[PDB]
């Protein structure tokens, strides 16, 4: 007779009925990614839809038990990801127009061909096209028309519509009684209900931006030394006392920058640390990648796979028959079925990405105890951070000599250890600037701090503050630069790759005191050690039932989000390339320009 | 003499759900519980009360066997003392149990591709259940003071919610078929030993 009886109530309604859609939803969605068909498509869209109007109904039952009157904050962690409306507040013009964007905004990104309409030779596709034209050429022009021109079309058919799609979102955010829709992203690290461990939206800015004051000076050495090891490339290009120019970081925007590894290596003389020509000889498949990926979880008190996870999922690529997109998901498809989905092949990067792949499934089997609205990871970069320190631990030569992979003689020196740092500075390190400004530039589009006229002004002002990035030449204002990334046009939030970062050393500093580790950071391993894993499994069962606050303190003892293990783990780097910065300009002056004529 | 027609409680083609399940008065017949052990098919095999060695030297008056079909995480629900969605509302085992309990997996019977809704259990019940008590009962759950006049609207809920049996589900979602030996002595003659 009270609400909280009837809030219990009608969760377990919902419990076990969401249940058998999302499976449904998932299992439909599967058959499309394992058969590109045109029968297939339509099912992850019949019964996506059911799923999807599933959530709309039970958004407008939710809303009648107030949440001022339950106490159980279990119920309150439910209830809240149900009544929010998202969408729904909204009139059924802009709702159209939303839905209507979404699916073209995300159409001229992904089919926006490239060519030069004077040379027959110069067309090509995306991928494996014009993401192999600007990450292994050694040109300035032939990279330079692989970006101009990418953005010549894409960044030019997706500014109106971007434009619409700032005061389309607001809106959806203003009604649901938040600020603006960057204080809707900010939403997912808010902690409210608990005394003491109060997280609110704003002091999310407040904390990037306290983290950013620290790894600047790892930052400001590691950009020094990669522009002054391409002045051996272009030396006709780049000055060295001012930025880089943009298309030489190793992709089309610039995130990662792990194809400049390839020739700004600290010493080329030293054999590189692989076991691709140790798999193919040693004569590896499909089954043994993971076969070997599942004694690292088990060695560390995680428990097996299920048997529905070695039947049911596609690990090798199934001929030409069939099509299947096989970017690598982990997918958690509900009712204890967990399975995988990646093209698969005999390399070291596909040997990392096992153990990333399956660090998500150790996730979700460990949370499938919870409710159905509790079945995700504390925030949106936990998720993400507890699958990649499987692959901070699986690369060490501690664990490839372990599995017999590596030589039993191989010698690690002073200058081994660096070398496997910078392939590892320029993809963790060198991301950080460009995920943290990406995501200052769209929190400061959503609430209003610029006009109209400063839309594309007021980018490359920051991309010549934070990441020391010019533009080979300028762009007005009828560009639009970000709308050509992946998550600026399908609309993903970006801050997860930032806290990700973050929280991957926050643990493995946490889980390398637990298995008692007496050395560097970046030598470390958990394997072999069950008070480790058993140290993160605390946290792994927690899922969303607990904030983010008190699920960092069962496994670091911070409820803060510190930078500290990431300087301790880069730190004989740091060293390393403080000396090796003796003579270079360590800093960026905003003045240089290449058109400065 | 004549065996226990054991070929129809466990080799049964179709059984039934755990909100109305079957029982079979077994009675007057020469029960081999000794091939019970032996079959090494049957997932749970936990005796309460007698043992597996004590089975054949003892007789019994009257030997219930209750069938139905459940998850694979709600076989440790049937036993004498546990609580949940199946022991509180649906077969709830008295505390002072005197019989064995079979469980054992089948997917490859209980499991069709696209869903076998055909396995229901009661999800809402207005009191508790009395050990060894059934009601197949379709009345909407008042969950609060409005009241409900039969239409299944806002806190007014349908109890038989349906199982979503598929053969490509977990080890804890399959379908285990579970019987329920439930011995006991009355005050008449018995005839029920091997």
């Amino acid at each position: 007779s009270t609400i909280e009886e009837q809030a219990k109530t009608f969760l377990d309604k919902f419990n076990h009925e969401a249940e058998d859609l999302f499976y449904q939803s998932s299992l439909a969605s599967w058959n499309y990614n394992t058969n590109i068909t045109e029968e297939n498509v339509q099912n992850m869209n019949n019964a996506g839809d059911k799923w999807s109007a599933f959530l709309k109904e039970q958004s407008t039952l939710a809303q009648m038990y107030p949440l001022q009157e339950i106490q159980n904050l279990t119920v309150k962690l439910q209830l809240q990801a149900l009544q929010q409306n998202g969408s729904s507040v909204l009139s059924e013009d802009k709702s159209k127009r939303l839905n209507t964007i979404l699916n073209t905004m995300s159409t001229i990104y992904s089919t926006g061909k490239v060519c030069n309409p004077d040379n027959p030779q110069e067309c090509l596709l995306l991928e494996p096209g014009l993401n192999e034209i600007m990450a292994n050429s050694l040109d300035y022009n032939e990279r330079l028309w692989a970006w101009e021109s990418w953005r010549s079309e894409v960044g030019k058919q997706l500014r109106p519509l971007y434009e619409e799609y700032v005061v389309l979102k607001n809106e959806m955010a203003r009604a649901n009684h938040y600020e603006d829709y960057g204080d809707y992203w900010r939403g997912d690290y808010e902690v409210n209900g608990v005394d003491g461990y109060d997280y609110s939206r704003g002091q999310l800015i407040e904390d990037v931006e306290h983290t950013f004051e620290e790894i600047k000076p790892l930052y400001e050495h590691l950009h020094a030394y990669v522009r002054a090891k391409l002045m051996n490339a272009y030396p006709s290009y780049i000055s060295p006392i001012g930025c880089l120019p943009a298309h030489l970081l190793g992709d089309m925007w610039g995130r990662f920058w792990t194809n400049l590894y390839s020739l700004t290596v600290p010493f080329g003389q030293k054999p590189n640390i692989d076991v691709t020509d140790a798999m193919v000889d040693q004569a590896w498949d499909a089954q043994r990648i993971f076969k070997e990926a599942e004694k690292f979880f088990v060695s560390v008190g995680l428990p097996n796979m299920t048997q529905g996870f070695w039947e049911n999922s596609m690990l090798t690529d199934p001929g030409n028959v069939q099509k299947a997109v096989c970017h690598p998901t982990a997918w958690d498809l509900g009712k204890g079925d967990f399975r995988i989905l990646m093209c698969t092949k005999v390399t070291m990067d596909d040997f990392l990405t096992a153990h990333h792949e399956m660090g998500h499934i150790q996730y979700d089997m460990a949370y499938a105890a919870q409710p159905f609205l509790l079945r995700n990871g504390a925030n949106e970069g936990f998720h993400e951070a507890v699958g990649e320190i499987m692959s901070l631990s699986a690369a060490t030569p501690k664990h490839l000599k372990s599995i017999g992979l590596l030589s039993p003689d191989f010698q690690e020196d002073n200058e081994t250890e660096i070398n496997f740092l910078l392939k590892q500075a320029l993809t963790i390190v060198g991301t950080l600037p460009f995920t943290y400004m990406l995501e200052k530039w769209r929190w400061m589009v959503f609430k209003g701090e610029i006009p109209k006229d400063q839309w594309m002004k007021k980018w490359w002002e920051m991309k010549r503050e934070i990441v020391g990035v010019v533009e080979p030449v300028p762009h007005d204002e009828t560009y639009c630069d970000p709308a050509s990334l992946f998550h600026v046009s399908n609309d993903y939030s970006f801050i997860r790759y930032y806290t990700r970062t973050l929280y991957q050393f926050q643990f493995q500093e946490a889980l390398c005191q637990a298995a008692k580790h007496e050395g560097p950071l970046h030598k470390c391993d958990i394997s072999n050690s069950t008070e480790a894993g058993q140290k993160l499994f605390n946290m792994l069962r927690l899922g969303k039932s607990e904030p983010w606050t008190l699920a960092l303190e069962n496994v670091v003892g911070a409820k803060n989000m510190n930078v500290r293990p990431l300087l301790n783990y880069f730190e004989p780097l740091f060293t390393w390339l403080k000396d090796q910065n003796k003579n270079s300009f360590v800093g960026w002056s905003t003045d240089w320009s290449p058109y400065a004529d | 003499t004549n065996l226990c027609p054991f070929g129809e409680v466990f080799n049964a083609t179709r059984f039934a759900s755990v909100y109305a399940w079957n029982r079979k008065r077994i009675s007057n017949c020469v029960a081999d519980y000794s091939v019970l052990y032996n079959s090494a098919s049957f997932s749970t095999f936990k005796c309460y009360g007698v043992s597996p060695t004590k089975l054949n030297d003892l007789c019994f008056t009257n030997v219930y066997a209750d069938s139905f079909v459940i998850r694979g995480d709600e076989v440790r629900q049937i036993a004498p003392g546990q609580t949940g969605k199946i022991a509180d509302y649906n077969y709830k085992l008295p505390d002072d149990f005197t019989g064995c309990v079979i469980a054992w997996n089948s997917n490859n019977l209980d499991s069709k591709v696209g869903g076998n809704y055909n396995y229901r259990y009661r999800l809402f019940r207005k009191s508790n259940l009395k050990p060894f008590e059934r009601d197949i009962s379709t009345e909407i759950y008042q969950a609060g003071s409005k009241p409900c006049n039969g239409v299944e609207g806002f806190n007014c809920y349908f109890p038989l919610q349906s199982y979503g049996f598929q053969p490509t589900n977990g080890v804890g979602y399959q379908p285990y078929r579970v019987v329920v030996l439930s011995f006991e002595l009355l005050h008449a003659p018995a005839t029920v030993c091997g």
